[PDB]
């Protein structure tokens, strides 16, 4: 099979900038290469066919060039909606094969998270489990720190985090930190605090509540 | 308009077989071939095979023995079937159509079907409210959400107000709990002044267990 | 590596 090598693995650029993706082939494949875009939760979208031929419905800022073994997909002026993964495909040789992709991230100005805390619902408590949710909304960059404390006791190992992919409109991330306690443990304590640390904050933000 | 719509996501027990139906429209299976591609964590995009206009099939070499593709032209359905699945066959499977009848440049894709190969049992989620409050309201903007907890396998869909509410929505990637069950929150920020006059509902759909829940989320 | 949850490389 033809091996397709995409480089680098991650690209990071600022909006309006030009960016190029590299796709290299294990042996010559002429111009028999196609390019695809994959956005979060999407199926691939065909961007360019046969190295340089344009596709109907695709923005003019997308183009491709190359021949033989060395190929390039370009975006002359990147937009927030371009945040996605990009894949090349060869069909000069059977079976058709795909590269492993390149991730395109967008830089933007620093944005401090908005922090919100949510106690467990009385509904969930009926089931014997308590989830405390802490939400960091619309921040950049992705690096953040969440510290949980129950009655001044540092919590460790009993929380999971999830981070969205970059917003296609404003380029921010959001993060949820969920602290999970048995209902029994939850009832044996009073003060629940979520403490947030981010480059955009001039001091840590603490959101908290007393049970009841 | 050319469209490909695949059957829903689901569990398949190890060593068992996978079945997906691809129903197309805006073209005839008598005029175009239909291709199958998958996307897995370990191998990424793999082309699996194709059924051609006239009924001939090609299968990528590693799959010749356990893959069968069939269609019903009149029904516009293409039928994908793969045998003896192992855990690394866990992938999103797509059906696809090229630009020209003989080619492989895939201009049209189905929405994908997430197939999980696992010994475990299908389980629907419980949906709990993340109620807005003062601890959740700053500068007239309130945050609220739904905790979608303890389901298996992926995925679940979550929308808000039956699709009418999309701005400010973040549905977080699921995380696997130690129980082997997935959990997820979905949030949305809204004007705090609208908490009195607007209803907020997360529409949760877990197709593999056929669990559909509408959860109203009210200030506490 | 492709993530099945988000369909993005992680
Ligand atoms: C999964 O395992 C088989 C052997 O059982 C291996 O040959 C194959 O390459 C693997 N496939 C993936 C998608 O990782």
């Amino acid at each position: 099979d033809i091996l397709l090598t995409q480089s680098p693995v991650i690209l990071s650029v600022s909006p309006g900038e030009r960016v190029s993706f590299s796709c290299r082939a294990s042996q010559s494949i002429g111009t028999n290469i196609h390019w695809y875009q994959q956005r979060t939760n999407g199926s691939p979208r065909l961007l360019i066919k046969y190295a340089s031929e344009s596709i109907s419905g695709i923005p003019s800022r997308f183009s491709g060039s190359g021949s033989g073994t060395d190929f390039t997909l370009s975006i002359n002026s990147v937009e927030s909606e371009d945040i996605a993964d990009y894949y090349c495909q060869q069909n000069n040789n059977w079976p058709t094969t795909f590269g492993a992709g390149t991730k395109l991230e967008l830089k933007r100005t620093v944005a401090a998270p908005s922090v919100f805390i949510f106690p467990p619902s009385d509904e969930q408590l009926k089931s014997g489990t308590a989830s405390v949710v802490c939400l960091l909304n619309n921040f950049y960059p992705r690096e953040a720190k969440v510290q949980w404390k129950v009655d001044n006791a540092l919590q460790s190992g009993n929380s999971q985090e999830s981070v969205t992919e970059q917003d296609s409109k404003d380029s921010t991330y959001s993060l949820s930190s969920t602290l999970t306690l048995s209902k029994a443990d939850y009832e044996k304590h009073k003060v629940y605090a979520c403490e947030v640390t981010h480059q955009g904050l001039s001091s840590p933000v603490t959101k908290s509540f007393n049970r009841g | 308009q050319v469209q490909l719509k695949q059957s829903g996501p689901g569990l398949v027990q190890p060593s068992q077989s996978l079945s997906i139906t691809c129903t197309v429209s805006g073209f005839s299976l008598t005029n175009y071939g239909v291709h199958w591609v998958r996307q897995s964590p370990g191998k990424g995009l793999e082309w699996l095979g194709v059924i051609w206009s006239g009924g001939n099939t090609d299968y990528n070499t590693p799959f010749t023995s356990r893959l069968s593709i069939n269609k019903d032209n009149s029904k516009s359905q293409v039928f994908f079937k793969m045998n003896s699945l192992q855990s690394n066959d866990t992938a999103i499977y797509y059906c696809a159509r090229a630009l020209t009848y003989y080619d492989y440049e895939f201009a049209y894709w189905g929405q994908g079907t997430l197939v999980t190969v696992s010994a475990a049992s299908t389980k629907g989620p419980s949906v709990f409210p993340l109620a807005p409050s003062s601890k959740s309201t700053s500068g007239g903007t309130a945050a609220l959400g739904c905790l979608v907890k303890d389901y298996f396998p992926e995925p679940v869909t979550v929308s808000w107000n039956s699709g009418a509410l999309t701005s400010g929505v973040h549905t977080f990637p699921a995380v696997l709990q130690s129980s082997g069950l997935y959990s997820l929150s979905s949030v949305v920020t809204v004007p705090s002044s609208s908490l009195g006059t607007q209803t907020y509902i997360c529409n949760v759909n877990h197709k593999p267990s056929n669990t559909k829940v509408d959860k109203r989320v009210e200030p506490k | 590596q492709f993530d099945l949850s988000t369909r993005r490389l992680k």
